[PDB]
């Protein structure tokens, strides 16, 4: 039981990682006065990509 | 009202919010509530790194948005207090212009399109260099000299 | 009996196979965000 | 008879098509014919992400057809209805120039050559920004404000 424990916690940080990848999706294009960066988001395609 | 936005909070300027481009910005530092109910319920995002504060601007209010450029050649800007020389990649303002409630102040060039916002300033006696945050071919930057106060 | 000396440590058939193929860990996928939270930092990060 | 050709459906007039190099281009969501009747019968061809329906000019149709260029310097330009500012790459006019039935007008430069259709607009208040498609570095691409509804 604490092997599945070990593992879901695994799975936990994956998903803190995650969500620390995409707040650093975030924080380099908040929405900056350019407003398009293909440059970035064509090759980033982490979440809501479709922002310029 | 030319290219004046504002936060308020309980009766007192807590600094400035204006809505640039397609973000509506704030900075992080100052504490309280946008004045204005409508824009009050809007989902904000908070950035304590770089104190920034964006949200998405809604479709109705576009048309008072400001122009902007990446681009800043050296020479005289404008701003809320009067004339801002910038030369040798610094921002100069003369000193008492600026105090601890000024912070949001865009920066706007002859045409009127903002380039910078400011975030603060170090005095160093007859004159005072600011402290700033501003954007360039799209990537966010602050530049802090050594120190600087918030404002 | 007479075998009786066996702890946690045992050894057996394809068990620990099992649980050498269980444990594909996450280390390279937090290692990816740590490199996306350095290139964060060191886009002004030269100092402290 | 300068740049815009009429089409009319079931009696009401129903958007434009316009002739633009060697081709023929139309609205797809524009019901009815074009009152050219050679015109009516051609081979379109159908985009749904673009809104295009696509025709071969005809050979003898040489003196109706527009000049085109790829390039949109910012600035203002013309249309029938008046100015049309491009600024921050977008095309906006006075709110309450353009209505439903609008839609099919062409937006040429000083030079008078078609750099693009109106597809549509989202009223932001003072102005009203265009939803448009439009050909950079001679590909088609749609420009679409956030919000826009068919003219």
């Amino acid at each position: 039981s604490v092997a599945s424990f070990v593992l879901l916690s695994m799975v936990g940080t994956a998903v803190g990682m995650c969500v620390c990848a995409r707040r650093r999706c975030i924080t380099p294009y908040e929405l900056t006065p350019g407003a398009t960066v293909p440059f970035l988001l064509s090759l980033l395609c982490c979440v809501r990509t479709t922002k310029a | 009202n030319d290219c004046i936005f504002e936060v308020k909070h309980e009766g007192k300027v807590m600094g400035y919010a204006c809505l640039v481009g397609d973000k509506v910005m704030k900075p992080a530092h100052v504490k309280g509530t946008i004045d204005n109910a409508d824009l009050a319920k809007l989902a904000f995002k908070r950035s304590s790194k770089y104190d920034l504060e964006c949200a998405q601007i809604p479709v109705h209010m576009k048309s008072d948005a400001s122009k902007f450029t990446h681009e800043k050649p050296e020479g005289y800007y404008n701003w809320h207090h009067g004339a801002v020389q910038y030369s040798g990649g610094r921002f100069t303002i003369p000193t008492g212009a600026g105090k601890p409630g000024d912070s949001g102040r865009p920066i706007f060039d002859n045409k009127g399109r903002v380039v910078a916002i400011v975030l603060g300033g170090a005095n160093e006696g007859a004159r005072t260099a600011l402290s700033v945050v501003t954007w360039n071919k799209d990537i966010v930057t602050k530049i802090t000299p050594e120190g600087a106060e918030e404002w | 009996a007479s075998h009786t000396t066996l702890g946690v440590q045992d050894i057996s058939t394809t068990a620990m196979s099992w649980v050498q193929k269980i444990t594909g860990g996450v280390g390279l996928i937090v290692a990816v965000a740590a490199l996306i939270l350095i290139v964060v930092l060191c886009v002004s990060f030269s100092r402290h």
